[PDB]
């Protein structure tokens, strides 16, 4: 779901990113068309980049190191 | 038996009738009795639980002025007064440490007001001092 | 739900497994691979708690977080002209410049909120303190610096109770560089605001 | 300029350093000082402004004996107090009018410890009177 332009539509919203394990990375966004998603852009792409590294390593092996 | 006495109550008993006679020590010249010396009397009535119930009680307790609790005032300063407990007010102090509180500090009070414990009345209550010791 | 409760499929699945997990060390165990696993086993949520006043608490967390929300001082010079906080009360420390209505902004604001919510906060530090005690830590503090328990490489540990000890060992160093620009702004706040502040003295 | 002093208050100007000596009026064989000697004073205190704003000021703000705000507590009774408002605690008495509230009301607050001002210290208030009279 990308989709919050102005709209009351029925839809969770923030910017955030994912790692759903299994070899999947989701992204989920409220853009109600504006910067603070591509200030999360690469944001999330240094940090879904650690990821990556755990793409189908277990929930037992989670994000990287504290927050 | 007819009727009923329109005024007892069960805590009538630890009510204390205090007896103030300003024509005995200061006699007359003194000040005029009123309302404040109502309002500076409940303040150095509270003065004596404080000072009476952590130097024998030993723990402590807080008291307004508001505890001290005023019935029937008399132009001749003279009321029934009890003290209650501070805002646990479903409890009152019973009247038997009282009687031993007030003996503790009786010479505080009387000077408070330049008084003589002849202008301190509190009818059960009543100074037990004086040995003379003039000849070696 | 279906991240919670099935994850509670997996979670009571957890407690045949993890407890099956659970007959290995924190130091004894260099692989890596599979140490900072039952490390992130306590995790998938607090499924030995029976949470059923964890989810009373809400109920209390919901109130606190409105009232931060509309925290709001209605000016008294007129008394329906109102500010919030985030649009009327930091823009009066951002527009004005003066020490008195900011003085004034400063006291009025705070006789505001934490009234409010101190009878949000007793019970709030205590039923976190059983659910820490359910979580088997000694407090919800502490839980937080949990994330920071990694025993894993010999030395590159962390303790909970050293990983502030050596932050003590920064700032007052970082003092005197303090101690410089107290008496930098107190030469500055003589003549920006009128001279109500000593100049050895702590900062208003 | 090295550190700072860690105690300066913009409001500690106000505050008053109240300082008695029982070595000096009652001298020996007096009562110790304690906490409750602490309660009986703040409920003392708390008269000077009762007694002050209405015979001065001439209208009521009521006081309790939390307003009078005692810091800095020495067994040698000694600390530096001042009074807020009662409950507006955003804003305090301002000390230039308690200056003269203390002088109004000095020789009332002695003999309520059996004191003589040499026992009550205030640096900063201190008892202007006696001219004397004795030949005809």
């Amino acid at each position: 779901m990308l989709t919050d332009p102005g709209n009351v539509q029925k839809a969770v919203c923030h910017p955030t990113a994912w790692d759903l394990g299994k070899g999947d990375f989701r992204i989920l966004m409220c853009t109600k068309v504006t910067m603070d998603d591509f200030l999360t852009a690469h944001h999330e792409m240094g940090h879904i980049q650690y990821d990556m590294a755990y793409a189908a390593q277990p929930f037992l092996l989670r994000n990287g190191a504290n927050e | 038996f007819v009727g009923w006495s329109t005024d007892w109550s069960p805590y009538a008993d630890q009510s204390i009738k205090v007896r103030i006679s300003l024509k005995s020590a200061l006699g007359d010249k003194a000040y005029e009795w009123n309302d404040n010396e109502m309002y500076l009397f409940r303040s150095s009535v509270a003065y004596a639980m404080r000072q009476y119930f952590l130097k024998v009680k030993n723990q402590m307790i807080l008291f307004g002025e508001e505890d001290v609790r005023v019935a029937n005032l008399k132009p001749r300063i003279s009321f029934n007064f009890f003290v209650t407990a501070p805002k646990n007010v479903s409890d009152i102090i019973p009247r038997t440490e009282v009687e031993k509180a007030i003996r503790m500090s009786r010479s505080r009070i009387n000077d408070a007001f330049r008084l003589n414990d002849n202008s301190l009345e509190f009818l059960g209550i009543q100074p037990t001092l004086g040995p003379p010791n003039q000849p070696p | 739900q279906n991240m919670n409760n099935a994850g509670d499929k997996w979670s009571a699945f957890l407690k045949e497994q993890s407890t099956l997990a659970q007959m290995y060390p924190l130091q004894e165990i260099q692989n890596l691979t599979v140490k900072l696993q039952l490390q992130a086993l306590q995790q998938n949520g607090s499924s030995v708690l029976s949470e059923d006043k964890s989810k009373r608490l809400n109920t209390i967390l919901n109130t606190m977080s409105t009232i931060y929300s509309t925290g709001k001082v209605c000016n008294p010079d007129n008394p329906q002209e109102c500010l919030l906080l985030e649009p009327g009360l930091n823009e009066i420390m951002a527009n004005s410049l003066d020490y008195n209505e900011r003085l004034w902004a400063w006291e009025s604001w705070r006789s505001e909120v934490g009234k409010q919510l101190r009878p949000l906060y007793e019970e709030y530090v205590v039923l976190k303190n059983e659910m820490a005690r359910a979580n088997h830590y000694e407090d919800y503090g502490d839980y937080w610096r949990g994330d920071y328990e990694v025993n894993g490489v010999d030395g590159y540990d962390y303790s909970r109770g050293q990983l502030i000890e050596d932050v003590e060992h920064t700032f007052e160093e970082i003092k005197p560089l303090y101690e410089h620009l107290h008496a930098y702004v107190r030469a500055k706040l003589m003549n920006a605001y009128p001279s109500y502040i000593s100049p050895i003295g702590c900062l208003p």
